[PDB]
């Protein structure tokens, strides 16, 4: 199942995740392509953020979905 | 003077730091300068937060 990666810069950036992957290692995926640090990665998703330890099963992220990446938060 | 935005979609802080604003909204600009690109920050009902991506537009 393909998955969008939107960004603040407007880089959206596709990649292959099952519902039964885990959160943490949707970010190593992102980290093997664009090499930012799972340290750093944000997930959005449905307004709450995506815990490393769950599944994409858990926020009920299917196919052709959109997740929000927010690097580097200097706001709030 | 004023300078406000309306909310035109809705969004739900994930931080105690962050924002919420619903559609149909008033958003109070704070400073358009937050560090981070595509990021401004409001005030709304006692707290303050940012948005992503521009999520208000100056209407004031």
């Amino acid at each position: 199942m393909q998955i969008f990666v939107k960004t603040l810069t407007g880089k959206t950036i596709t990649l292959e995740v099952e519902p039964s992957d885990t959160i943490e290692n949707v970010k190593a995926k992102i980290q093997d392509k664009e090499g930012i640090p799972p340290d750093q990665q944000r997930l959005i998703f449905a307004g709450k953020q995506l815990e490393d330890g769950r599944t994409l099963s858990d926020y009920n992220i299917q196919k052709e979905s959109t997740l929000h990446l927010v690097l580097r938060l200097r706001g709030g | 003077a004023k300078e406000y935005c309306r909310t035109l979609f809705p969004y739900t802080g994930t931080n105690e730091d962050e924002l919420t604003f619903r559609e149909g909204e008033i958003i109070h600009l704070i400073s358009k300068e937050t560090g981070e690109a595509g990021w401004w920050k409001g005030e709304l009902n006692g707290k303050e937060g940012v948005f992503p991506d521009n999520f208000a537009v100056q209407i004031s």
